[PDB]
């Protein structure tokens, strides 16, 4: 796979080549060849690395190992009349996943807890990280780091189409509305 | 100064590996430049290549003791101890221990300050794939020119021995590469950046023809490689000699190869606007020099890569960049 | 204090999930994320981890910011030092880098003592994750709650669950700190 790499890299320099690799030694061959550059989104998925940081994270606070890798395979929530009361809340959970995209207008200028808690209330999207513009990727910060225009926020919720709620949000129109499901409308 | 009982070579007592040994903190601490580094991947079980045959011809008679290019052999304890039997008897020889693919390894020798890092593979050739042999030969070169330093990454000189002809390839990152394409045409070995084995499969067709040819490159390779020496290794003893007598060492004077840059000095005036066929007069008849070929940049209009031109025609314009192949009485 | 010694095992094999535990339903044609011991974190198979090549095409962003939130903080200027081959280093440094231990780690919070213990009798989560994130600057992102309640300590995990999802005492909450 490192060769792989190499003989894509020999043929073209400027191109995004993700590659899963397995002992994490073997990662740095990687970032040494020339054409590999981290800016441009080449990323050496290192199961290794991940396999135990996922295990050492449970350490620190237990079945956190399983919160995340289900955020990860793309689920869709199928509850079949056969399971009980504790596998429904949990086949819940397997259908959130990460989303990025882009908040609105109606985000600028306030505060991320405020922010946060617009998004878990109203839209039931929850907002964990905005990327703020080197574009730095601030996780759950406090109530100093604003949002400016056009911020790319980081989302669990059920599907990609939830979390366009975000982006066709407006605080005239929509602020009224119950029914989640009734701000499809880009009309603000 | 000691030398071989032929006169041919720059002689050493015998030593243990102890001596020559170095560390990360001693080879950092030896203040090395315009050396040789054999980058050389090796298993302890790998048979010999013979680091001996690569070394023997630095240490050539030709050359003064301060002259002389300090090699510094990057790789195993456990396979270089075989081939201290045979390399024990070559001055500025100094070996440090792991792989050359850590960078902590190469800062240390000062690769950056490197005449010419040879990359060279022990272990064993095809017992696998084809795309997975020379993974360490590719990796080592790749490494290198990845690298930056702060007193220069792609601008180290290296020479890469391959298994494989198709993976040429890989090495160099900038040209057209089709498998198609035989060796000898590639981009890197035409800027002597490569060197397959291949390439002397036409030596033992030559070896019938002219008898002669092939003891002509041998001594001009070698150094000196007479059949006194081979009786001599043959009986088991290793290398041997001493200070020995005038009328020996008067066999000092034979013609090495050597590269002339035509920026400086006397011949600069024929690289602004002059031809090859005015140069080859000039220098033949004041110095005693035969120019073989010329060392010129690929890009002029940009990379440091210098391609082989053996023997041009008579009117062929020259550059004040480039550099002349010669065989010398010096 | 027996089988409540908290573990977690990595597999080969996703098949051989169902020989931990011995108490529930197994079959082979379920996947290994629906299975018991994985739903509690009892388990950890390396399978669940291919969905991360897509991931890391669709979102660029989403692998480098679990990257920060699970190895804690393995930024490319780590890797780069760790390729040039000597190790770790560093030293005592400066007070401008040693402001950078201020970042977001994961942590449980239980609702059993403290101020969030009262919305663990009756109240919902909706009202725990409002009333948490304002005044501690908290993002709860979901529960680890008892899979017997009717007796084994096994609990399992909910991410996010609705607004009107009613809470216990005995519940665990996850939580991004500034701590
Ligand atoms: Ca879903
Ligand atoms: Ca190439
Ligand atoms: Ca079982």
């Amino acid at each position: 796979n490192i060769m792989r790499v190499i003989s894509i890299k020999n043929y073209h320099s400027d191109i995004k080549v993700i590659v899963q690799l397995l002992q994490y030694h073997n990662k740095a061959y990687l970032l040494n060849i020339p054409s590999w550059d981290w800016k441009r989104g080449d990323d050496a998925v290192c199961v290794a690395e991940l396999k135990l940081g996922f295990i050492a994270q449970s350490c620190l606070a237990p079945g956190f190992s399983t919160l995340m890798a289900n955020l990860f395979t793309m689920r869709s929530y199928k509850p079949t009349p056969e399971m009980s009361q504790w596998q429904t809340d949990y086949m819940r959970g397997t259908g959130m996943e990460m989303y990025t995209e882009y908040l609105s207008s109606a985000f600028n200028a306030l505060t991320f807890p405020e922010a946060a808690e617009l998004c878990f209330s109203k839209l039931k999207l929850l907002l964990l990280a905005i990327e703020v513009r080197e574009s730095t990727l601030a996780i759950n910060p406090g109530p100093k780091v604003k949002i400016e225009n056009a911020t790319q926020g980081f989302f669990i919720a059920e599907s990609a189409e939830e979390v366009k709620r975000a982006f066709y949000y407006c605080k005239n129109c929509h602020a009224n509305v119950s029914d989640v499901r009734q701000i499809k409308k880009c009309k603000c | 100064r000691k030398f071989d009982s032929t006169g041919m070579f720059h002689w050493c007592p015998d030593r243990p590996l102890n001596d020559c040994l170095q560390d990360r903190s001693q080879a950092s601490a030896s203040g090395l430049r315009n050396h040789v580094v054999v980058c050389l991947f090796a298993d302890a079980a790998s048979p010999l290549i013979g680091l001996r045959n690569l070394v023997m011809p630095l240490r050539a008679s030709n050359f003064h003791y301060h002259e002389l290019k300090p090699t510094i052999i990057v790789g195993n304890l456990d396979y270089l101890h075989r081939e201290w039997k045979t390399l024990q008897n070559f001055p500025k020889l100094s070996i440090l221990p792991g792989s050359p693919l850590n960078r902590a390894n190469l800062r240390a020798v000062n690769i950056n300050l490197c005449d010419m890092c040879v990359i060279v593979s022990a272990k064993d050739r095809n017992m696998e794939d084809p795309n997975l042999v020379d993974k360490e030969a590719i990796l080592c070169s790749l490494n290198i020119k990845a690298m930056t330093f702060d007193d220069a990454g792609a601008n180290v000189p290296l020479i890469t021995e391959l298994a494989n002809d198709s993976n040429v390839q890989f090495l160099d990152q900038d040209d057209d590469d089709d498998p198609d394409t035989e060796l000898y045409m590639t981009q890197p070995f035409a800027c002597g950046t490569a060197f397959a084995v291949s390439v002397l499969d036409s030596l033992m067709s030559t070896s019938y023809f002219n008898d002669n040819a092939l003891t002509l490159i041998r001594t001009l390779i070698t150094g000196g490689a007479t059949p006194e020496l081979e009786q001599i290794l043959a009986e088991g003893a290793g290398m041997r000699g001493g200070y020995c007598s005038p009328a020996v060492l008067a066999n000092r004077d034979r013609c090495r190869v050597a590269q002339i840059s035509l920026f400086d000095g006397p011949l600069a005036q024929f690289g602004q606007g002059g031809h090859y066929g005015e140069l080859f007069v000039y220098a033949l008849r004041h110095f005693g020099i035969l120019c073989i070929g010329l060392y010129r940049f690929r890009d002029t209009n940009p990379s440091s890569k210098r391609y082989v031109i053996t023997n041009p025609p008579e009117d062929f314009p020259l550059l004040p960049t480039d550099q002349v192949y010669v065989l010398t009485y010096k």
